[PDB]
């Protein structure tokens, strides 16, 4: 090598060292992907959890620096850029409990609860999302509590036969979302009913993310 | 009357089909049946580039065919050196999620676009010695899928809003938008004469455009899934398309029809990046099964398998002199083959 | 309304339906001529001796 | 006496077969995976190294028994006794510290804390385990030197003129094998503490099942209590009990075969990829 | 970009000092920073060289061990600590930034420099032309000879041309013996056979008036030429 080539090698080594240090810093930061239907509580989750392009929310909890990415903007068929988010640790899903009796304005035949159900079915059984765990947030808990007395859930689900009580209806919605997980072996779904005012949503995400990290560590070691 | 317009469109489509059939007398196979076989093309990983911490989503060469730019999902745009493994530059990107990268033909600028919806131009040559942002091209309402450099002042950009636009750098606005697609535009390829470019999109239809006039001359449909890659023939009068249907198609501009389909029964995985050789006889396609399959363009016979990646081959780049084929995959490495 | 979009589509189809075409055999011959004329100068297809190869 | 010697010989044979089976299972399944190009982690590479070390150790101990029965006259020169002691120290150090390094790998990846040093080790776990096995060379050299000194003293006593020398080298080896045993025990205890804290946190919030999957331990803890009580019984018998010198050699080899044999039955159970391979083999059998 | 320096002055023989070069307007932490001298009525001689991150340290044989060079990235400042100074060190000291790749321009910028007054195997490169009477509008070439062939195995020749206007600092004209430096008129050009070189100049103006030097960058004892002077 010559002196200029030696300087080039030194520069390349420095760039590699800086990239390695960047990797060091990003070890504890953790990458979440936020998804949900229209007016399903996504804004409520972001506003709680802090306190065109894709939006990024950065927030800290006991040395875990979570970067959550929201792709509500840039609406497409979503089968074309989803492979970017394959490496995310967790999909924070937002589903509106109060959407069972409120249908889509564009198509009243299409219930918004059913739209959320279908889009969860797409997310939980997807080519690049086989291993990514999902943290499930049923928002509008107060609104759903009020509406469980008003509208019978049978008008939304033909299979609904239970009493129109807040609890049983809540668990029924929960199962309607969870048993979409055909391969309930690798991916795990953590379901929480948030009420648009709960302050432990970030606390819930913290231990869900630590649990997912431990699960992936066991999987890499093979002990799981 | 909307029904009248639909009937007129159907009649015109029938007329186009009739003309296309009339102009077609002998398929490319019949003429190429007597051509010599290309042989078994074998390639080795001459150089492996390491330093990316995420999946490589784009890679482009330079005019000199010596330098190379790679875009990963960690927000790094490393300008490599294929002659000697050396990181010339490392651009920290504000928008980590990057789907496309480009190198200016003069070699003074690069570009990066992703779900951010912006073609960030970077100034490689500068008095301060570090690479910074030239300007932020924020006019697209969809994700940035591909971008290529017409000149140092003109960049052609494709986006997920089913449109493409020519930008003028010194003003930073859409000089001329391209509209007519109904699906996510994935890849574009500027022709050698820097006048026409083909934009294959997600509606299984690739549309030719002329930059100066700004209106679509030809439309090609032979596919059944989203076209995820495109590359002009080196002559500039033909181009290949790779789609999710696991088939590559070569179209000729003059006849305005598909010529050959590069499909195999063992291939189920859809193509992601398609590039040609210097002479155009060799068609390199980066398939979805962690491999790059090397196809003879004139005769639909596979002639090589650049199987050296542990993850999906996302970007494919063939040197201007045809001396190297860079294959960047999702295993966070780039491999130069020759 | 959508009538304008339909009219634009029909106009575009009119432009696509009036441009001249050449026979596919002639295009195949042209591609053959290009491939053969630059076959000697294609390194990937015809490996260039390692002395001139910059990736030794 | 004779009956206990025959029992020791039979159980030594059984331990040889089971060690061969376990080590071969691990080694050949990993080699088959490597030969046709699946993704190879670091835990499987460490498992390959541990398996080859253990199969070499069991081959050395079986050759010791073979020369014990086939050619006692070869023990009569004591030169190959010196050779076998040296190689036994070397390979036993390699195998024990390889198991300790695998435990370190597990502790560094599975556990989670806020400590900075732990974060450094977790990020560079590969270099950490490599440098640990590299810096075990000083311990290995010290053990070779100390055991060589003990045997040189034994022959010097024999030349001037044994069971007492054997007992003292046994004690020294026990101390310098407790040195890595203590590290493994402390590391596993810290891992258990971390998992208990994680269990409490998942009990407080939404829930645990896979924590039992890490602590599969269907027979791991059952193994270790039996091993501890057996080792204590043998230690006491050598220390004070009568008529152990006659069958000292065979008992020593069978007790040495412990980790070599049984302990990979344990890795098979713990390793889910290896247990999937074992389940496939069992299905092929039936 | 600016590299105005400080320090130096009138010192006794066998003294101590700390020369400083202050950076501004460029990424100091990424550049390679050199120290170049100039005897009061003679040419330049390379003295010291810090690298980015201080990984690489080099000194001239004359100042080997005697001088120490160090950089301060947070404050963007260069240092050249000097002890046991001698009379040969009376020089027009410069701090010179050289970036670290091919396709790039080493020795692109030169500082203003500080004055120092003292009381009572390397590839040699010579320019025997010395004094050249010149007139505006006339093409004139400057020749430089190298003791060792400057064509490295990588096919990249290492020769750098500088022009020093009276009472100014050297400015890079040609890098790699052929490429033109930024902000340099297209009149300048370079050609040669790898051992003998010429610096062809087109129609001359007042800017071209000065003294020209040639440096090799192959072997790190970078030796400048004697200095061909162009008087009008
Ligand atoms: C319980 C822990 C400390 C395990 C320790 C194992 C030690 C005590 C055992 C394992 C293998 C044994 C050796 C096996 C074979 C022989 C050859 C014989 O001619 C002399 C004794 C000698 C050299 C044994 C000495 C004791 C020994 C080294
Ligand atoms: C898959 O490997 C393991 C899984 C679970 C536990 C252990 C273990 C491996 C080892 N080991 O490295 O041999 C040990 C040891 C040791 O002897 O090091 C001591 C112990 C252990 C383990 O749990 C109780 O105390």
């Amino acid at each position: 090598l010559s002196a200029e080539d030696k300087a080039a090698v030194e520069r390349s080594k420095m760039i590699d060292r800086n990239l390695q240090e960047d990797a060091e810093r990003d070890a504890r930061t953790v990458k979440l992907l936020l998804l949900g239907a229209g007016e399903s509580g996504k804004s409520t989750i972001v506003k709680q959890m802090k306190i065109t392009g894709i939006i990024e929310t950065q927030f800290s909890f006991k040395d875990l620096h979570f970067r959550m990415f929201d792709v509500g903007g840039q609406r497409s068929e979503r089968k074309k850029w989803i492979h970017c988010f394959e490496g995310v640790t967790c999909i924070i899903f937002c589903a509106a409990l109060s959407a069972y009796d409120m249908v889509l304005v564009e198509d009243e035949e299409v219930n918004r609860m059913h739209e959320s159900l279908h889009l969860f079915n797409s997310i939980c059984n997807h080519k690049y999302f086989s291993t990514t765990s999902i943290v499930l947030f049923l928002n509008k808990k107060d609104i759903f509590q009020e509406k469980v007395t008003k509208v019978h859930l049978s008008i939304c689900f033909p299979e609904y036969t239970g009493p129109n009580t807040f609890e049983d209806a809540g668990n029924y919605i929960k199962n309607q979302f969870l048993d979409l997980n055909l391969k309930k072996e690798d991916k795990e779904i953590y379901s929480h009913m948030t009420c648009a005012t709960d302050t432990q949503n970030v606390k819930f995400v913290f231990d869900a993310v630590t649990d997912i990290i431990i699960k992936e560590n066991l999987k890499d070691c093979g002990l799981f | 009357e909307l029904d009248q317009l639909r009937q007129e469109a159907e009649q015109l489509k029938n007329q186009i089909r009739d003309a296309r059939k009339a102009c077609a007398d002998a398929t490319l196979s019949q003429i190429t049946n007597n051509i010599d076989p290309v042989g078994r093309i074998q390639m080795r990983t001459r150089r492996t580039l390491r330093g990316h911490l995420a999946k490589i989503y784009a890679m482009h060469w330079g005019t000199d065919s010596r330098l190379l730019v790679s875009a990963s999902q960690d927000g790094k745009l490393i300008i490599w050196d294929s002659y000697t493994t050396n990181k010339v530059h490392a651009i920290p990107l504000r928008s980590s999620w990057v789907m496309t990268c480009a190198y200016a033909p003069s070699g003074n600028y690069v570009a990066c676009g992703g779900l951010d919806n912006i073609c960030s131009i970077y100034n490689l040559k500068t008095r301060e010695g570090n690479v910074r942002v030239s300007r932020e091209l924020a006019g697209h309402t969809g994700y940035l899928s591909c971008c290529r450099f017409l000149d140092d002042n003109q960049i052609v950009t494709s986006s997920g809003d089913t449109t493409c636009a020519l930008w003028d750098i010194e003003t930073g606005q859409q000089t001329t938008t391209f509209t007519g697609h109904t699906g996510d535009v994935m890849s574009l390829s500027l022709a050698p004469d820097t006048r026409l470019f083909v934009s294959g999109a997600c509606d299984a239809s690739a549309k030719l455009w002329d930059v100066r006039e700004g209106m679509c001359r030809q439309t090609f449909t032979g596919h059944e899934s989203d076209i995820n890659a495109i590359c002009f023939f080196p002559n500039g009068n033909a181009f290949a398309t790779g789609s999710d249907d696991a088939t590559c198609r070569l179209f000729d501009l003059r006849a305005d029809q598909e010529l050959m389909t590069y499909s195999h029964d063992n291939i189920i995985c859809g193509i992601t990046s398609v590039s040609f050789s210097k002479s155009g006889r060799l068609l390199l396609a980066g398939y979805d099964d962690f491999n790059c399959n090397v196809w003879d363009a004139l005769k639909a016979d596979r002639a090589g398998v650049l199987a050296g990646h542990d993850n999906r081959v996302s970007c494919l780049g063939v040197t201007d002199d045809g001396m190297a084929v860079a294959t960047g995959s999702w295993d966070s490495f780039l491999k130069i083959w020759n | 309304a959508s009538i304008a979009q339909a009219r634009k589509l029909v106009e575009q189809l009119k432009m696509e339906a009036n441009i001249d075409r050449i026979k596919v055999s002639k295009a195949a011959a042209d591609l053959m001529a290009y491939c053969e004329a630059h076959a000697k100068e294609d390194p990937l297809l015809t490996p260039v001796p390692a002395s001139e190869n910059p990736f030794r | 006496g004779g009956v206990i010697k025959s029992i020791f010989t039979f159980v030594l044979i059984v331990e040889f077969i089971i060690g061969n089976l376990g080590n071969s299972f691990i080694a050949l399944v990993n080699c088959i995976d490597w030969v046709k190009g699946r993704k190879i982690s670091s835990v499987d590479r460490i498992l390959t190294a541990l398996a080859i070390s253990r199969i070499s150790l069991v081959w050395l101990i079986f050759g010791s028994w073979c020369v014990s029965v086939f050619f006692p006259a070869l023990f009569a020169t004591e030169k190959m006794f010196r050779m076998l002691t040296n190689i036994w120290t070397v390979i036993n150090h390699f195998s024990v510290w390889l198991a300790t390094g695998l435990g370190t790998f597990y502790f560094l990846k599975i556990a989670n804390f806020s400590n900075s040093i732990f974060l450094y080790l977790k990020w560079r776990v590969k270099k950490v385990v490599l440098v640990l096995l590299l810096v075990t060379s000083v311990f290995l050299f010290l053990n070779i030197a100390l055991i060589n000194i003990h045997i040189n003293a034994s022959i010097n006593g024999y030349r001037r003129n044994f069971t007492r020398f054997s007992s003292l080298i046994v004690l020294t080896s026990t101390v310098f094998i407790f040195i890595p045993f203590t590290l493994s025990l402390a590391m596993f205890l810290l891992l258990i503490f971390s998992m208990w804290k994680h269990r409490k946190k998942m009990q407080h919030t939404v829930k645990d099942a896979s924590t039992k999957a890490h602590r599969g331990v269907k027979s791991v803890i059952t193994f270790f209590l039996l091993y501890a009580i057996f080792s204590l019984s043998f230690f006491i018998s050598v220390w004070t009990s009568e008529r152990l010198e006659e069958n000292l050699i065979i008992l020593s080899q069978v007790m040495g075969m412990a980790y070599p044999s049984c302990h990979s039955c344990v890795l098979i159970l713990g390793n889910k990829k290896l247990r999937q391979a074992s389940l496939s083999v069992l299905l092929w059998l039936r | 970009v600016q590299l105005v320096e400080s320090g130096g002055g009138l010192v006794q023989p066998g003294g101590s000092r700390k020369l400083s070069c202050s950076a501004s307007g460029f990424a100091f932490s990424s550049f390679g920073m050199h120290w170049v001298r100039q005897a009061p009525e003679k040419g330049l001689e390379w003295v010291a060289y810090i690298s980015s991150g201080s990984g690489t340290i080099y000194y001239a044989d004359t100042v080997k061990g005697r001088f120490t060079i160090s950089r301060d990235d947070p404050k963007n400042t260069l240092f050249l600590q000097m002890t046991s100074l001698r009379s040969e060190d009376t020089a027009m000291y410069y701090c010179v930034r050289s970036i670290y790749y091919y396709g790039s321009s080493p020795f692109d910028f030169w500082g203003q420099g500080t004055t120092l007054t003292v009381s009572s195997s390397d590839i040699v490169m010579t320019q025997a032309t010395s004094s050249v009477p010149v007139t505006p509008g006339e093409s004139v070439s400057i020749s430089c000879r190298s003791s060792k062939s400057l064509l490295h195995s990588n096919g990249n020749t290492y020769l750098y041309w500088f022009l020093q206007r009276p009472g100014q600092s050297p400015q890079l004209l040609i890098y790699r013996m052929s490429n033109l430096a930024s902000g340099v008129p297209d009149r300048f050009s370079g050609s040669g056979s790898g051992t003998a070189f010429t610096l062809t100049i087109s129609r001359l103006e007042a800017e071209d008036v000065g003294v020209y030097y040639c440096m090799q960058h192959l072997e790190y004892p970078l030796t400048f030429g004697a200095g061909t002077k162009l008087e009008l």
